[PDB]
């Protein structure tokens, strides 16, 4: 809720887009297709903000 | 396009479940 | 016994490396290992091994 | 109005858990 600091947080994913919605649409479709044997979940971070 | 890499639980691939969930901290 | 040859395999426990996907390339990867007995070892009695 | 402003935001959209807001328990 601080407009001054928001761009710095959005870049580092402390508060902003969720991992499923800032990756390229190709990557997120790729990741869920192969999650059975090769997981790309713990790498990209998803923010949570109170 | 990328669904050809997914196991087929029948005729529909097991792709889905959007839980690219990556967040944990002491919190 | 007292004299004991050993064969261990330490993992990586740094936060920015222990999950990196590391796309193809050529990398240098160097780490320093602490050869101090009082730190790496551990005594049940709590005494001094040095 | 909308009460989504009171829910934690897991990303950009609020969490907003499903319709588990019930209660039903007895010896049966």
């Amino acid at each position: 809720a601080t407009p001054s600091m928001m761009p710095q947080w959005a870049y580092m994913h402390i508060a902003g887009q969720d991992a499923s919605e800032y990756l390229s649409p190709g990557l997120v479709q790729f990741a869920r297709a192969t999650d059975t044997y090769f997981s790309l979940g713990n790498k990209f971070r998803n923010p949570t903000v109170a | 396009n990328f669904a050809s890499l997914a196991p087929r639980h029948g005729t529909r691939p097991f792709m889905g479940t959007w839980n690219e969930i990556g967040t944990s901290q002491l919190n | 016994g007292r004299y004991v040859p050993f064969h261990i395999q330490v993992p990586q426990k740094f936060f920015a490396i222990k999950n990196l996907l590391l796309l193809p390339g050529s990398y240098t990867y160097e780490w320093n290992f602490r050869k101090d007995v009082n730190m790496i070892l551990q005594s049940s009695l709590g005494n001094d091994l040095r």
